[PDB]
């Protein structure tokens, strides 16, 4: 089995694994890295981001002034945003066959292998992710438009330049296959080209391979993938929560007795305690609500909204804060919460029943009920009408490069009593934030993580044993921020190999046996022989038929084996009709002679010889003779 | 073998409970009772599954289709007071929405016939809390050997088909289907697994159900009659399934016909019925879960609840009320209110059970107890069941090895039993209930098999030499834990047994006055022109080559008019050597 | 020159993956060689190549053909490819590279004979692996590479061989060769109706691609098209609702067949209950799954209607109930096929219903195609003429906004038939048979959508100017001087 990986992200993965006669690639991965490194767009043209200074070539040969701009002694490009994409000329994408999704987030990079590329086989996901993609696919590309900024520089993006300029620029990685944004034609496409599959279904390949889902509890329907034929078992886990969260909880009984493990999707941020930060949290927007601001925070519309609206209702009933109003902005907002309302059975136990109790699961409809938090889709209009002060905010992307969010901090940047949080720890918020210094609003970092960290990998791979073991390079090596500690690099026996973006691994496989089946008729037929104590076997005769990479045999030239004992020989000659038959000895065998047909046979260890004359019956005689004086192979 | 015990439905409806035998393991489909037999008869008899035993030793697994009275109403008396805490299987709607019918069951049972032995809500909610919910198309495991597995049914809201396989045995127990398209429901879709058995039902198996879509449209243009004549509809249904079903359909005309007439629902059933509805949107099919991005199709803007005082309130009027059979009908209060008038409409959209007052509805006398109707009737069928061409394009999907019939009347099941028989010539079984019927099985074991052996005969089987027998040969190891089938080579190397050689040598007696060299070289040159295709060669030591077979001219023996040929080979080239010797007795020539 | 320079980078460098990798990205991302240097590239890459790591081999192959694909390099490239084809049996993967290399270098520039196509044809031929390989892929080679206009055989046995994705790129490669012709026979009709019984997905959706395809080419059997559109509609009462999809469009496509066989597809009701009240295929393949296939449906439907003269009466009754299917889109689909269907057709009861589809809530794009259907459609009664007036003006009366289309489609109503209205012409305006009426009202809407259908009908039969009233002729003056192209001229008195 073979393996390419055409993504250097840990969190972001492409995996095209080569298993049997398939192809089956997972997760898509779109890295928002270069998005961080382009100039937010303003849904209106603020003052400063417009007369922004120009940095320019220290030579003065290249147009950078106009190319780039500069802000607090630090330089960002001014173009559309671009999105990093994984090396797709590895291997042909159109030969790869299969497609399967864990997540959403590992989805979000579809249109542009679905469309561009020219593959056409077919793709797998669970409802929950398909359908929360298809609403994160709808904002983002909502925000890369609705105001376009059709601007696109290149000769920074010419590699002596980049080798010029300071970092990050100077750190960025794969420039040249950075692309634009998709569109709803594109959207569209991938969405048709989709399939649906629930958990624990067993979808077949050909008859060549089984798939299966489980629910990795992470993400509402976030799933690892099993790929299994008869003999050979890979279990792929990216992205799994075995602490109790909203979904489904983590199934690793499947999990086990697996040859080849791959892993990824781990927590970015090893050192934060979720529960911990959380509280945290729901302090500081209590000192902030009680001093009289306003506050942002920037999310996704899944997963960790929902984890922070249920602890925020509790604490809002602590804190008797009813007067200061929540409001959810994003074009997406009234879909998610109605799709993670009807969510039901992809749920944990608490959940269902409550489903099971006619209430909804989530709190937050019965916040709606109680009008504290209200959902809009645009800053334009009603919300425009309705806005407050003091007030909370979480609005719709959490990269902060583009959207309500770099719109209300624009607003909101002189005062400093406000508050921005973030919540999101996919993004380093120094280099998020750097667009926007010097910035008067009180800044505090409490990242949400519901990823496994490295005492639960240790303590899941201990408990599953795989033979063999696959993780990223970063994962293997230490961090650059604690690189003292130990505790935060994987520890497996044997140790894991790694990978590098776009690189080619040989996992440590040999394909000995696959699955086969006999037809009852020639099961009957089959007469088994036991030459050993516990040991019986017979030999076949069979037709083979395959259809589909399926195997049967059926009814419509084997050898001899053991050797053959010279005083039974001549004793079972005498007992059958032949007579006057002498025998001697050699150094290690023997001589035995038959008067008829003037026939002298030696034997020895490994070794025997007939020799007589122009004969027929006799012949065959002893042909059947001394092939049925041994056993058939 | 396959043994199929069905408890009832043999011959008949209601009270429907199969009992399967695959392989020595217990699989019982259904439980519910029937009305009509207020004995305990109604209950399924458990004195052949267990006589007076343990029903978790002897029974092994419970499989629950959809949340009907006569498939569902069974399962705390049959878990409960007679005990069970064995595994039960049911989707995740139906083991929301069984036990609120339960309870009104109960609380029915108790108002009508009150039965000292019957099941309390303590010990419902207990069995409620003992079952198990299934995802759709999710294999579970019962056991190690034993799986199941869900299909779309689309008889009511979270019904299943399931499929039920151990090893390569598969018996298909459809429950209750349909093959129509509902308003609110999908048809049912399975793969063409190929089971080897098919059970099913046949309610409608002598009825060609015509358009579905041409009788809403009858149906909505006589209500839109009474409607624009300004009287009062009145639709007697029970409250679950084919009430929001019409719901759904009128929510649909109403808004598109812009019409401002009020309607009213019947109470009590409605808020629970809606709720799960909604909160159930990803089991009615792909219109309603397309539809939930803009709004909800369920959260109903012109349906209201229903009141009393609204039923003598004036002006037109369409109710929807329960029950359909009218037994005890608060629409059959509504009725008596409003049986004076000639301008009324009435719709029964469903089979009324003889004997009974809606049987004196359905029938055309206008005195029915004694009363006299005057608003008018229609008898509509908005039934959700299978139909005869349904059930012929299912069972061609499906292609199973023999089928089952239950779930209705037998004059109608011999007609599907001489139907099916003729057309895809498929066998059918016909069992009572009480009888139990064995059929066998092909259970074919697996093995295993080298890869390099397997690569090696497929080439040569792709290669053109087809249709002869390549005889695929090897030897089957056995450890009673992994058969396998090996290579004679690969077994020699596995088990260490010595590869033991035979030989021949035959002498040839050659008559001829030719010099024994040239003998030598005649017998070579007479091998490579008789022997075509065949690797005849000539060592330079004298000898001659045919393949692996040696032939040498030996030392001159005693006799000058006799030369010895020693011809030596294998027993794997041995028919090449028979030949040899027998062409070299024939001769030389000379 | 560069290419030296990256030839001789990556000699030095020598990396197993790293700089292999690396060295192949940047060749191929930073841009096209744009020169004749391509073929030295080439020799460089063709040179580099014999060495390990056979993944590395094939992304230089999948390199080539991306420098092939500018159309540089010919023939010394194609012998090379050869060369590297017949000496580099090493697996799937450098098998495959070499396989697209090969249909790169053929599709690229060439076209032609004499050892540009028919070389490479029999080296695949000759190369065909043993699992998987090449099959499909040299089975698009052959498609891409069709000989000439004299492969049957080896194609017939890759239809019958072990995977269904080969049989598919078989089936692909079948299309190739039909849209360059090759006039294809009558024993793939016969494998194509075993490869339609296939027991596998998509198999079926392009073999039956294929049935259609060899049934539209010719009808010879027995009879050939009616046994063809028999299992197509046996293949349509399949669950998968792609291959219904393509099914549906694909019997649209079909344009002849036996008359009584199409009745016999329509055969199953309350339509002919209601007709004595007055006095399996596409009755499963219309309500059977949702808007895709009903689309198709009707698609096929309006096809087979355009093309038969007959049948239009058995699908008359089969759209106007099937209106409210609650999809807009087959909604306004099926108006548009009722619009294109409607000749030589009468409406004698369904006028009602159809009408009743008009009068509806806002469903702007509805109700304008309803009035491009009742003025484009046929009537044979005046009572339907009363009765299509009476719900027109309760149409415009309670819509006041599309009133433009309502005296359009009025206009276009009194042009098709005019003779029809004569007995109305008392009733429908009040002229009571002695009295003064009063003068009706200039621009009242209703008035003037009876007065626009008047004229219209007036452009043919003289024989009701005798019948105006005084009103009317300043009437007809005034729209005549309004209204220019939704009055005609006409012969009036006082308006000579
Ligand atoms: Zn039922
Ligand atoms: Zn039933």
């Amino acid at each position: 089995m073979k393996l390419y990986c055409l993504s250097g992200h840990p969190t972001l993965p492409c995996n095209v694994l080569k298993f049997k006669s398939t192809t089956i690639m997972l997760d898509c991965g779109l890295d928002m890295t270069s998005t961080l490194n382009f100039l937010p767009l303003p849904l209106v043209q603020s003052p400063r981001l417009s007369n922004l200074p120009g940095w320019s070539l220290k030579d003065g040969n290249a147009f950078l002034d106009k190319e780039l701009k500069e802000c607090s002694g630090h330089v960002f490009v001014d173009s559309v945003p671009e999105f990093c994409l994984p090396e797709t000329e590895l291997i042909d994408l159109s030969t790869v066959d299969v497609i399967l999704i864990s997540n959403y987030h590992c989805m979000m990079a579809l249109p542009y292998i679905t469309e561009h590329t020219g593959f056409t086989g077919t793709v797998y996901a669970t409802e929950p992710t398909v359908q929360i993609g298809r609403l994160l696919m709808e904002e983002l590309v909502n925000f890369i438009e609705r105001v376009p900024k059709a601007q696109s520089a290149s000769l920074w993006k010419n590699k002596d330049i980049q080798r010029l300029l300071p970092s990050p620029l100077k750190d960025a990685v794969e420039v040249s296959t950075w692309r634009r944004c998709y569109t709803m034609q594109e959207v569209n496409s991938a969405l048709s080209k989709i399939q649906l599959v629930g958990y624990s279904q067993k979808i077949e390949l050909f008859g060549a391979v089984q798939v299966t889902p489980l629910s990795s509890g992470y993400a509402l329907g976030s799933s690892n993938w099993i790929i299994q034929s008869h003999y050979e078992k890979v279990s792929y886990v990216s992205g799994s929560s075995l602490l109790t969260t909203h979904p489904q909880p983590m199934d690793q009984a499947s999990l086990k007795n697996s040859d080849v493990l791959v892993l990824t999707g781990l927590t970015q941020i090893p050192t934060a305690n979720p529960d911990g930060m959380v509280g945290e949290f729901c302090s500081n927007l209590a000192l902030t609500v009680r001093n009289g601001g306003n506050v942002l925070v920037p999310c996704y519309p899944s997963g960790v909204i929902y984890d922070l609206l249920e602890c925020l209702y509790q604490y809002i009933d602590s804190a008797g804060l009813s007067s200061v109003p929540l409001y959810f902005i994003s074009p997406v907002a009234n879909s998610s919460l109605e799709f993670s309302q009807i969510f039901a059975e992809w749920l944990c136990h608490n959940k269902q029943s409550k489903v099971y109790l006619p209430e909804p699961p989530f709190p937050h409809a019965e916040l709606i009920q109680t009008n504290k938090l209200k959902h809009y889709p645009s800053i334009h209009g009603d919300f425009s009408n309705d806005f407050r002060q003091p007030c909370v905010v979480f609005t719709g992307h959490p990269s902060l490069r583009f959207g309500d969010v770099v719109h209300f901090m624009e607003l909101w940047g002189k005062s400093s009593l406000n508050t921005v949080i973030f919540t999101e720890p996919d993004f380093s918020y120094l280099e998020a934030l750097a667009p926007y210094q010097p910035l008067a609003m009180k800044c505090i970092y409490c990242p949400i993580d519901t990823r496994l960290n490295f005492i639960q990998v240790s303590k899941l791979l201990k408990e599953v044993q795989p033979l063999h073991v696959v993780c990223p390079e970063q994962y293997t090596q230490p961090p650059p921020a604690q690189s003292h500690r130990m505790d935060l690099m994987i520890d497996c026996q044997p140790p894991a190999m790694s990978y590098r973006r776009a690189e080619v691994l040989a996992l440590p496989f040999k394909r000995r046996y696959e699955k086969i089946e006999i037809m009852p008729e020639l099961a009957d037929s089959l007469v088994p022989m036991e030459i050993k104590p516990g040991i019986s076997l017979a030999t076949v005769s069979a037709v083979l038929h395959t259809k589909d990479n399926k195997h049967l045999l059926q009814p419509p030239k084997p050898l001899l084996s053991g050797s053959i004992p010279v005083e039974q020989f001549v004793q079972t000659l005498e007992k059958h009709g032949f007579s006057d038959i002498k025998v001697e000895d050699t150094a290690k065998g023997h001589i035995v002679l038959l008067q008829e047909a003037e026939t002298l046979i030696q034997i020895e260890e490994d070794s025997t010889h007939i020799i007589c004359d122009n004969d027929e019956m006799l012949r065959v005689r002893l042909r059947d003779l001394v092939l049925k004086f041994l056993q058939k192979f | 073998e396959i043994r199929v015990t069905p408890l009832g439905a043999g011959q008949d409806v209601g009270r429907s409970c199969i009992l399967v035998s695959i392989a020595g393991k217990n699989v019982m489909l259904d439980c519910g009772m029937h009305m009509g037999f207020n004995d305990d008869r109604r209950f399924p008899d458990f004195s052949y599954i267990t006589q007076n035993g343990r029903l978790t030793d002897f029974l092994d697994c419970v499989i629950i289709s959809h949340f009907h009275l006569d498939h569902c109403g069974a399962l705390p008396y049959f878990s409960e007071m007679v005990g069970y805490d064995g595994p039960i299987y049911m989707t995740h709607p139906t083991q929301a929405i069984c036990p609120i019918l339960l309870e009104d069951y109960r609380k029915i049972a108790v108002d009508k016939k009150g039965e000292a032995n019957f099941f309390t809500s303590q010990m419902i909610k207990d069995c409620m809390k003992k079952v198990v919910a299934v995802h759709l198309h999710q294999t579970v495991q019962v056991d190690d050997e034993l799986e199941i597995k869900a299909y779309y049914a689309g008889h009511v809201l979270g019904a299943a088909m399931f499929q039920i396989k151990v090893g390569s045995e598969s018996v298909v127990y459809t429950g209750d289907y349909n093959m129509t398209p509902d308003r609110h429901l999908g048809a049912a879709w399975i793969d063409k697994c190929r089971p080897n058995l098919l059970i099913t039902e046949s309610t409608y198996a002598t009825t060609i159900r015509d358009s579905k879509r041409c009788r809403e449209r009858d149906f909505l243009k006589k209500v839109h009659e009474t409607v624009e004549r300004g009287g009062k509809v009145l639709i007697p249904v029970f409250a679950l399934g084919r009430a929001q079903e019409l719901c759904i359909l009128l929510e649909t005309f109403w808004e598109r016909m812009n019409l401002k007439v009020p309607i009213y629902f019947s109470t009590g059933l409605t808020e629970k019925a809606n709720h799960y509805y909604k909160l159930f949107i990803p089991w009615t099919n792909q219109k309603i879960r397309k539809t939930f991005v803009q709004r909800n199709m369920f959260e109903f803007k012109h349906i209201k609840a229903f009141d009393r005082a609204f039923a003598d309130n004036p002006g037109p009027m369409v109710v929807f009320a329960t029950p359909g059979m009218l037994h005890a009908g608060q629409s059959l209060q509504i009725f008596r209110k409003w049986a004076g008038n000639e301008k009324n409409m009435v719709i029964m959209p469903g089979y009324c059970v003889q004997g009974t007052v809606g049987h004196k509805i359905l029938s055309g006398q206008r005195k029915l107890e004694v009363l006299e109707v005057k608003m008018q009737v229609e008898y509509m069928s908005f039934s959700a069941h299978a139909d005869a061409k349904g059930i012929m394009q299912l069972v061609g999907q499906a292609e199973p090895e023999s089928v089952l019939l239950v779930h209705g009347e037998a004059k109608k099941m011999e007609f599907l039993k001489q139907k099916i028989e003729q057309e895809l010539r498929v066998n059918c079984y016909m069992p009572a209930n009480g009888e139990t019927v064995t059929l066998p099985t092909s259970p074919s074991i697996p093995v295993g098999i080298s890869l390099g052996l397997l690569k090696r005969e497929m080439a040569q089987g792709l290669l053109p030499e087809a249709k002869k027998p390549r005889l695929l040969h090897g030897t089957l190891i056995m450890k009673d834990s992994n058969f396998r089938l090996v290579s004679s080579e690969q077994a020699l190397k596995e088990l260490g047994l010595a590869e033991h050689q035979l030989r021949f040598t035959c002498r040839v007696h050659l008559h001829d006055t030719r010099k024994e060299q040239e003998t030598a070289l005649r017998v070579y040159s007479h091998l490579k022109s008789v022997l075509k295709d065949h690797c005849v060669q000539h060592l330079p030591d004298g000898s001659v080559t045919v393949e692996s077979v040696l032939l040498q001219a030996a030392a001159p023996s005693e006799d000058p008019g006799t030369k010895v040929l020693l011809v030596s080979w294998t027993y794997q080239d041995e028919e090449l050597g028979s030949f040899l010797t027998s062409l070299l007795k024939k001769g030389l020539p000379q | 020159p560069s290419k030296s320079a990256a030839l001789h980078i990556d000699l030095c460098k020598a990396t197993s993956p790293a700089d292999a990798l690396q060295y192949l990205l940047q060749f191929a991302r930073k841009p096209v060689e744009a020169e004749s240097v391509e073929g030295v590239v080439r020799i460089l890459l063709e040179h580099y190549y014999k060495e390990n790591d056979p993944s590395v081999r094939l992304k230089i192959a999948s390199l080539l053909g991306l420098l092939s694909k500018t159309a540089g390099f010919s023939p010394d490239c194609i012998m090379d490819d050869a060369i590297n084809i017949l000496q580099n049996e090493k697996s799937h993967q450098v098998l495959a590279q070499l396989l697209d290399t090969l249909l790169a270098i053929g599709t690229k520039l060439p076209e032609n004979q004499a050892i540009q196509m028919r070389l490479v044809d029999v080296a695949c031929k000759h190369l065909t692996d043993t699992s998987h390989g090449v099959r499909n892929k040299c089975l698009q080679l052959l498609g891409n590479l069709g000989s000439l206009e004299k492969v049957q055989k080896i194609i017939g046995d890759y239809f019958s061989d072990q995977d269904p994705r080969v049989r598919t790129a078989a089936i692909k490669a079948m299309l190739q060769l039909h849209e360059r012709g090759l006039k294809l026979h009558q024993t793939i009709y016969n494998q194509a109706c075993k490869l339609l019984s296939d027991d596998y997905e998509q198999v079926r959706s392009a073999a039956v691609q294929l049935i259609w395809v060899v049934s539209q080419l010719y009808p010879e059997s027995i009879r050939l098209v009616d046994d063809a559109f028999g299992k197509i509609c046996h293949m349509v009462s399949d669950g998968s609702w792609v291959v219904r999809v393509q099914a549906a469009k694909l019997l649209g496509s079909m344009e002849q067949v036996s008359s009584h066989f199409l009745e016999q597809t329509l055969d199953k009701t309350a339509h002919e209950r209601a007709k004595e009240l007055y006095s399996g295929a596409f009755v499963h393949g219309l309500e059977d799954e949702m808007y895709e296939v009903r689309i198709a449906a009707v698609e096929a439907l309006c096809m087979l209607a355009q093309s038969s003269p007959s049948f239009a009466e058995k699908c008359l009754d089969f759209l106007v109930d099937m209106f409210n299917d609650e999809i807009e889109e087959v909604r306004l689909q099926s108006i548009h096929t009722m619009r294109k269907i409607s000749n030589n057709i009468t409406l004698r009861e369904d006028q009602l219903d159809t009408v009743l589809a008009v009068l509806e809530d806002s469903s702007r794009d509805i109700r304008e195609a309803l009035h491009e259907l009742l003025c484009c459609t046929n009537v044979s009664t005046k009572e339907g003429i009363h009765l299509a007036l009476v719900e027109l003006l309760k149409n415009l009366t309670k819509y006041p906004t599309d009133r433009d289309s309502i005296w359009k489609c009025l206009k276009f109503l009194g042009s098709r038939h005019p003779t029809l209205v004569l007995p109305l012409v008392p009733e429908l305006l009040s002229t009571h048979p002695f009295f003064d009426t009063a003068e009706p009202d200039m621009d009242d809407p209703a008035y003037i959508a009876v007065l626009v259908l008047i004229f219209n009908a007036a452009k043919t039969c003289p024989t009701m100017p005798a019948l105006f009233s005084d009103h009317t002729f300043r009437h007809y003056a005034y729209l005549r001087d309004s209204l220019s192209h939704l009055v005609p001229a006409l012969r009036l008195p006082g308006r000579k």
